[PDB]
């Protein structure tokens, strides 16, 4: 199965759940009540906030299925994103 | 009332479909070795397979026992109108009448409705040898 | 998520965020109408699409004779036994039902 | 009351009922008489006046007239001509026609003087044969045989220069709706399309899309904003975006513009789809601008702006959805029904709603010889008109007076009529790669039940080749051609019936005294909630309880006060909307109806259907009084059907209890030649297919006048039979009067071995009593003309005219022509015509070597004047080694040798069987059919009476046919004990025997030697 996933081409369409967009400025402050658990945890000791994040937000739900199905890490996802566009694109990974 | 596992590879569509042509081909064989076993040994269509002068002897179990299954496209007949392959049926008909399959037998006669199923699956072969021959015809003469 | 139209303009009034005070806006074009904005959400965009398709079904398919009309489940609250199942007329092989008897309209699933 | 197990005779009395009032050609006898009775009228109507140019000259007709068809016979003499006469003389069977012209002139000074022109001679329509305008509409029956004419002969065929022609069905697609497709490769993802146009008037079509790109955009232009809708308008060579059209209809407003698209402004997952194409169309505000815009992309853009404010005025209220629309105040119209497609785009970009199959035939429209030539007579009408132009404008110059009598080119009309109706190429004889060829086929003369069934006949226009769900009782599924065109050609069925056409303003003056506010009356946040309601594909109205609507209608038709029987209604339920067709060239069928538990057919009626004469009770008082209905393709799509009334009402374990309607009997959805076959639900479908490609060859006596006709081509057999075993259906084809085929006691042997797998050995000593022996005869056109080389009808000398054969002249008379009564030889001379230059050589010979008789000469005169002469050389043919023969079960057969009454094997009883045929042809060719007909002919032939061998028929099964011939004394499965031939051996098994009905076809073995 290892072996079996190496070889679809796998994009981010196929494990999304949805995705929308936000104006969240203040993260301590989003429209969201629950993530504000690991959004300070990314925050209370935070890093590359330096000059000014850009005040939106793209928030894109993962799946279930499809994430156990493939074996696939927060991380790799998060990695290869920010090392798809570099680091202007502060993208935060969280708990399965 | 899903309760039907999808098997892995398809839908639950496309299993539904492979799950019911199973229980099609069976009865269509079931009703083909038990029929060509019990002709007599003077019938005279058992000394024309036994003998093996003609082949097909899935022609000949058609006359006595069962047509079988109809296809279009390699699918059993696609709803036409509206869900509703012809104007006798229900809306959410995948029954095993209702897209094809032939309960008769040409010796006892068949059903106003399967005459035009078989209507249909003797169309979709009656093309394709009008196909094939302008496709072998031209390899050969090609290829020469 | 929906389009919010511009007062006495009638065109389609575009978010703008407000960096003077930190407050997302909507705004026109042809006219200068803005608006207080309270919804701080441009738009969502769902994959899944589990749609309840109770929302497009209609109660008005309980008079037609091409349906399989059945007595097996009873309405979810009228008591009446004629219920009338269908299809989802759209990687699913799931019934909806709709009482007859009108006045009733009512649709479930099961 | 009420019919319980009387129900097989009870529906073989409606049917009779049936084709006696409409028969079987009827379809061109109400559409070819439906375009002389009003389309030549309202072509003549529309057109508009010439209004030529101080003086100025106007034109304008009036009320036009026909005749009966006549010659006018080049004497200076006038006479009326009848089809038997037309046919030998080579003329074409046309009546003339007639307009009243009112003319004024206008001569400076502000008193003009008009006159007119009663009845002045135009041109010439060629009269269909047998409908209301020709000679023999009006005869009885023996009043038609004073003239040499057939009461069998069905009639739907206008003479054309002597020949036979028959205006095939081409069928076209359906317009003036809105069709949601789908594409595979191409720069958009869900595109639609609509091909309006109002009454078949001038405007042929303009097909304006509307059509959504796709998703896979580059950059921002399209990927960072989502997909969006454009507009492929006619006559610009762009893509014109959605919302600028609206803008270009006086609208400014985003809410004004969104009013026309999507009803409910509540739901967000169709507002999120426009909203990517507000931002493309977003900078033009007026309608200056974007009239501009679009405009500025036309035929040839124009320089200034007041250019392009004119011309794309024109261009949105002339030729962009003319049926909704034609005046200039209708842009509050087109808004909707624009509006209206883009809110069908959205419904299957969704996946909101299913799109539409390109096969259905709820989406094709027949047409027949009226709508046909409407469409051959708007192009000839013009040019009529367009000499007028020319001739008058030639004469400003003078003004000295003005004609019309000598301006009407009237061989404008009477030739590209005759043209065009002749060859095929359906239009005009000036641009001839750019029409719809293959339309007026020449007839068939051979059995009579081709000469049917070539004239119920569809024609695709080139997947079109497999066998769609809706032609259940509207074509029939078996009968089709082989070779080139599989399921291209396809034939009518018994039960088919295409609408004529009618005028839709008496139903949609009925709404209007009933409910339905118009468009006019719609705030248009209460049409999310009504069902919306059509009437020819416009959209007038919307209503808010649509049960009450859909009884009200349906109780017009079937008392038929003022909606016709021919309109058909349909409600579909989950799109929320109302359709009414009034429209030309759709397809019906009747059915039986239903009322809530069982039938509105009572025994009350039938007992006096069953009193036909003396009582007039036929079915034009059973349609009136709602027992029938007429139903087409796509109302079935919302019906429910029974098969039988005997089953299909008894309530069993309620499998469904909603029937709105029952068939009268299933097996009238085979057509003219697939209803020949007996027993077809018993034949593997590659032969009934097979069969019906074969009927139209098995020959016969076709038509009972042959005595008179001069036909190339004609078989007829000595002594046809008809058959045996039957179908109830055969009564109504008219195959008792003309049979096509000699029974013959078959039998399934293997013998000395000349039946190898599809042959027959025949017996020769039946041979000489006659059995399939036929005459064939022929036909000889001869035009003497004179031009100067001319030529006239003499006899060669040998040493006076040029290059000849040793064709002996001794046959020829003293003036060139064969006396009949001369036997020919092969290769001599039957009309010594010599080109007069001493003199050239141009003898007409005996071609094939037949060696048979010269029958009848007849000598005319030409249309022109110049003498004329047929000539019938008549042979007979004895069935040789090689004639091919058929039964009615495929397997077509040759002749392999004809043995003696001497060596064909002899039953107990003296039986010598007349045709071997193998016994491997049965089990893979697979016709069990041949079995059974084989079965029922030695029971019918002790019986005494003519068997049952209709398709369905549930009560001749193979058990009570077997002991049915078990009560004579022979073998219940129709085995038999023959002898040997030579020896007088017993043989070791037994033999198949029974009369079987047996064709020879026309492939014969002398058209080739
Ligand atoms: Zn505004
Ligand atoms: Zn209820």
């Amino acid at each position: 199965k290892d072996i079996l996933c190496r070889l679809e081409h796998t994009t981010l369409r196929k494990v999304t759940a949805n995705t929308a967009i936000y104006y969240d400025p203040n993260p301590q402050s989003t429209v969201v009540a629950e993530d504000q658990e690991w959004v300070n945890v990314y925050y209370e000791m935070p890093d590359f906030d330096v000059a000014r994040i850009s005040p939106w937000l793209l928030r894109v739900e993962l799946d279930r299925k499809h994430m156990t199905d493939r074996k696939l890490t927060m991380e790799q996802i998060a990695e290869k994103i920010n090392a798809g566009f570099g680091d202007d694109l502060n993208c935060i990974f969280n708990d399965d | 009332n899903n309760e039907l596992e999808p098997t892995p590879g398809n839908t639950l569509r496309q299993t539904f479909e492979n799950q019911v042509n199973r229980i099609l081909n069976d009865a269509r064989d079931k009703t083909g070795s038990s029929a060509q076993k019990s002709l007599s040994e003077y019938n005279n269509f058992k000394s024309m397979v036994v003998s093996g002068a003609k082949g097909s002897k899935i022609n000949i179990s058609q006359v006595i026992a069962v047509v079988g299954q109809q296809n279009v496209e390699g699918k059993r007949i696609p709803f036409g109108f509206k869900h509703r392959t012809l104007p006798h049926f229900i809306k959410d008909d995948y029954g095993p009448e209702s897209r094809g399959f032939v309960e008769n037998s040409y010796l006892a006669g068949l059903t106003p409705t399967e005459f035009f199923f078989h209507a249909m699956g003797g169309r979709e072969g009656l093309i394709d040898t009008a196909v094939k021959t302008a496709e072998t015809g031209y390899i050969q003469r090609r290829l020469i | 998520v929906g389009i919010r139209f511009c007062q006495e303009c009638n065109n389609m009034l575009y978010p703008k965020e407000d960096k003077e005070n930190r407050i997302l806006l909507y705004a026109c074009r042809n006219c200068d109408y803005q608006q207080e904005a309270d919804n701080s959400c441009i738009y969502v965009n769902k994959i899944t699409h589990e749609v309840d398709e109770l929302t497009q079904i209609i109660a008005d398919v309980s008079q037609d004779p091409t349906l399989p009309r059945t007595e097996d489940h009873p309405c979810q609250k009228c008591g009446h036994k004629e219920a009338v199942f269908f299809q989802s007329h759209s990687d699913a092989m799931r019934l909806y039902y709709v009482c007859t008897a009108p006045h009733c309209g009512h649709r479930w699933t099961e | 009351e009420i019919t319980p197990d009387l129900w097989q005779e009870a529906c073989w009395i409606v049917i009779s009922s049936y084709f006696d009032e409409k028969g079987l050609v009827r379809q061109q006898l109400d559409s070819f008489d439906e375009f002389i009775q009003m389309s030549v009228q309202r072509i003549v109507e529309d057109a508009p006046p010439i209004d030529l140019q101080p003086p100025r000259y106007l034109l304008k007709f009036e009320q036009i007239y026909l005749s009966k068809p006549t010659h006018w016979e080049r004497d200076g003499a006038p006479s009326p001509m009848m089809p038997n006469e037309a046919r030998l003389r080579n003329l074409t069977y046309s009546a003339p026609l007639y307009v009243d012209i009112t003319k004024t002139v206008i001569k400076e000074g502000e008193e003009q003087l008009q006159t007119q022109h009663q009845k002045t001679f135009i041109g010439k329509i060629p009269i269909m044969l047998r409908s209301t305008y020709c000679l023999l509409n009006g005869l009885t029956d023996r009043d038609l045989c004073e003239l040499n004419e057939c009461p069998l002969d069905p009639g739907g065929y206008f003479i054309i220069n002597g020949s036979e022609k028959v205006l095939i069905a081409q069928e076209k697609m359906a317009t003036n709706t809105v069709y949601v497709f789908a594409k595979k490769d191409s720069k958009y993802a869900y595109t639609g399309e609509c091909r309006s146009c109002l009454e078949n008037s001038s405007r042929p079509t303009s097909t304006i899309w509307v059509s959504m790109l796709a998703r896979g955009g580059q950059g921002a232009k399209k990927s960072a904003i989502g997909q969006r809708i454009v507009a492929t308008l006619p006559y610009i060579k762009q893509e014109v975006p959605i919302i600028i059209v609206f803008r270009a209809l006086g609208f400014v407003s985003d809410r004004d513009i969104l009013e026309h698209i999507i009803y409910d402004f509540e739901d967000p997952e169709m507002m999120e789809m426009v909203k990517p194409s507000l931002d493309e169309a977003f900078v033009i505000q007026e309608q200056n601008v974007a009239l501009n815009f679009i405009g500025s992309r036309g035929a040839k853009p124009g320089v200034t702006k007041e250019k392009r404010i004119k011309y794309a005025k024109e261009v949105l209220q002339k030729e962009m959805l003319p049926h909704v629309g034609v005046s200039d105040f209708c842009e509050t119209k087109k808004a909707y029904f624009l509006g209206y497609m883009v809110h069908r785009l959205l419904l299957a970009a969704l996946g909101r709603r299913e799109l539409d199959d390109r096969d259905h035939y709820g989406n094709k429209r027949l047409d027949l010889a009226g709508p046909l030539l409407a469409f051959l007579f708007r192009g000839m009408f013009k040019n009529l008109l367009k000499e007028v132009r020319i001739y008058a404008q030639k004469f400003i110059d003078r003004g000295k007076d003005f004609n019309l009598e000598l301006a009407i080119k009237t061989r404008i009309i009477s030739d590209g009529l005759k043209y065009s109706l002749a060859t095929g190429n359906w239009g005009d004889q000036k641009k001839a790669h750019q029409a719809r060829a293959g339309v007026s086929q020449v007839l068939n003369r051979l059995t009579f039940a081709s000469t049917l069934s070539h004239l119920r006949r569809l024609n695709s226009p080139i997947k079109p080749r497999q066998l769609h769900n809706t032609l259940w009782g509207m074509v029939c599924p078996a009968e089709t051609p082989e070779g080139h065109a599989v399921g291209l050609v396809k034939n009518l069925a018994l039960m088919a019936y295409i609408s004529v056409g009618s005028q839709p303003s008496p139903i949609l003056e009925f709404l209007e005294e009933w409910s339905m506010e118009n468009l006019e009356e719609i705030s248009p946040a209460a049409i999310a909630d009504a069902t919306k309601i059509f009437v020819n594909g416009c959209w007038v109205g919307i209503h808010k309880d649509p049960e009450q609507l859909m009884n009200t209608l349906r109780k017009l038709r079937r008392q038929m006060d003022i909606i016709v029987s021919e309109v058909s209604m349909i409600r579909d339920i989950r799109e929320r909307e109302i359709r009414i067709y009034t429209d030309a060239g759709r397809i019906c069928r009747p059915l039986l109806i239903v009322e809530k538990q069982k039938l509105l057919l009572k025994k009350r009626h039938i007992d006096q259907l069953k009193e036909r004469e003396y009582n007039n009770y036929s079915w034009q008082d059973l349609v009136a009084s709602g027992v029938v209905e007429y139903i087409d393709t796509l109302e079935e799509e919302t019906v429910m059907l029974a098969m039988t009334p005997d089953d299909l009402q008894e309530k069993e374990v309620a499998y469904c209890s909603t029937y709105t309607h029952c068939e009268i009997h299933p097996s009238m959805i085979l057509g003219v030649c697939a209803s020949i076959i007996p027993f077809p639900d018993h034949n593997q479908s590659p032969r009934n297919t097979y069969q019906s490609a074969m009927g139209k060859q098995a020959m016969g006596v076709y038509i009972t006048n042959f005595h008179v006709r001069m036909d190339t081509l004609a078989h007829v057999l000595y002594y046809p039979q008809k058959p045996l075993v039957t179908t109830r259906s055969m009564e109504y084809l008219r195959f008792r009067e003309l049979p096509a085929g000699i029974n013959s006691i078959v039998a399934i042997a293997s013998y000395t071995g000349y039946n190898q797998e599809d042959s027959v050995i025949m017996n020769r000593s039946a041979v000489d009593r006659g059995f399939f022996r036929s005459v064939f005869y022929r036909s000889y056109k001869e035009q003497e003309s004179k031009k100067d080389q001319e030529e006239v009808f003499e006899k060669p000398t040998r040493e006076t005219c040029q290059g000849m054969r040793h064709a002996i002249y001794d046959k020829l008379d003293d003036d060139g022509l064969i006396a009949p009564g001369v036997r020919v030889s092969g290769d001599d001379v039957i009309i010594g015509k010599t080109v007069t230059l001493t003199k050239r050589d141009c003898s007409t010979f005996l071609r094939t070597s037949e060696t048979g008789i010269v029958d009848q000469v007849m000598v005319t005169l030409n249309q022109e004047g110049y003498k004329f002469c047929k000539i019938r050389v008549r042979s007979v043919r004895i069935p040789q080694i090689g004639d091919k023969f058929a039964s009615r079960h495929g397997q077509k057969g040759t002749c392999g040798i004809q043995y003696r009454q001497e060596d064909m094997p002899f039953t107990c009883e003296g039986i010598t069987p007349d045709i071997i045929i193998n016994p491997h042809a049965i089990p893979s060719r697979m016709t069990i059919g041949h079995l059974i007909e084989c079965l029922q002919g030695k029971v019918s032939a002790n019986k005494g009476e003519i068997g049952d061998a209709t398709p369905f028929n549930d009560a001749v099964n193979v058990q009570k046919i077997s002991n049915l011939l078990s009560d004579y004394g022979y073998h219940l499965r129709g085995n038999e004990v023959l002898y040997n031939g030579f020896t007088g051996r017993k043989i070791t098994s037994q033999i198949f025997i029974g009369p079987t009905y047996y064709q020879r076809l026309k492939h014969m073995v002398d058209d080739k030697i």
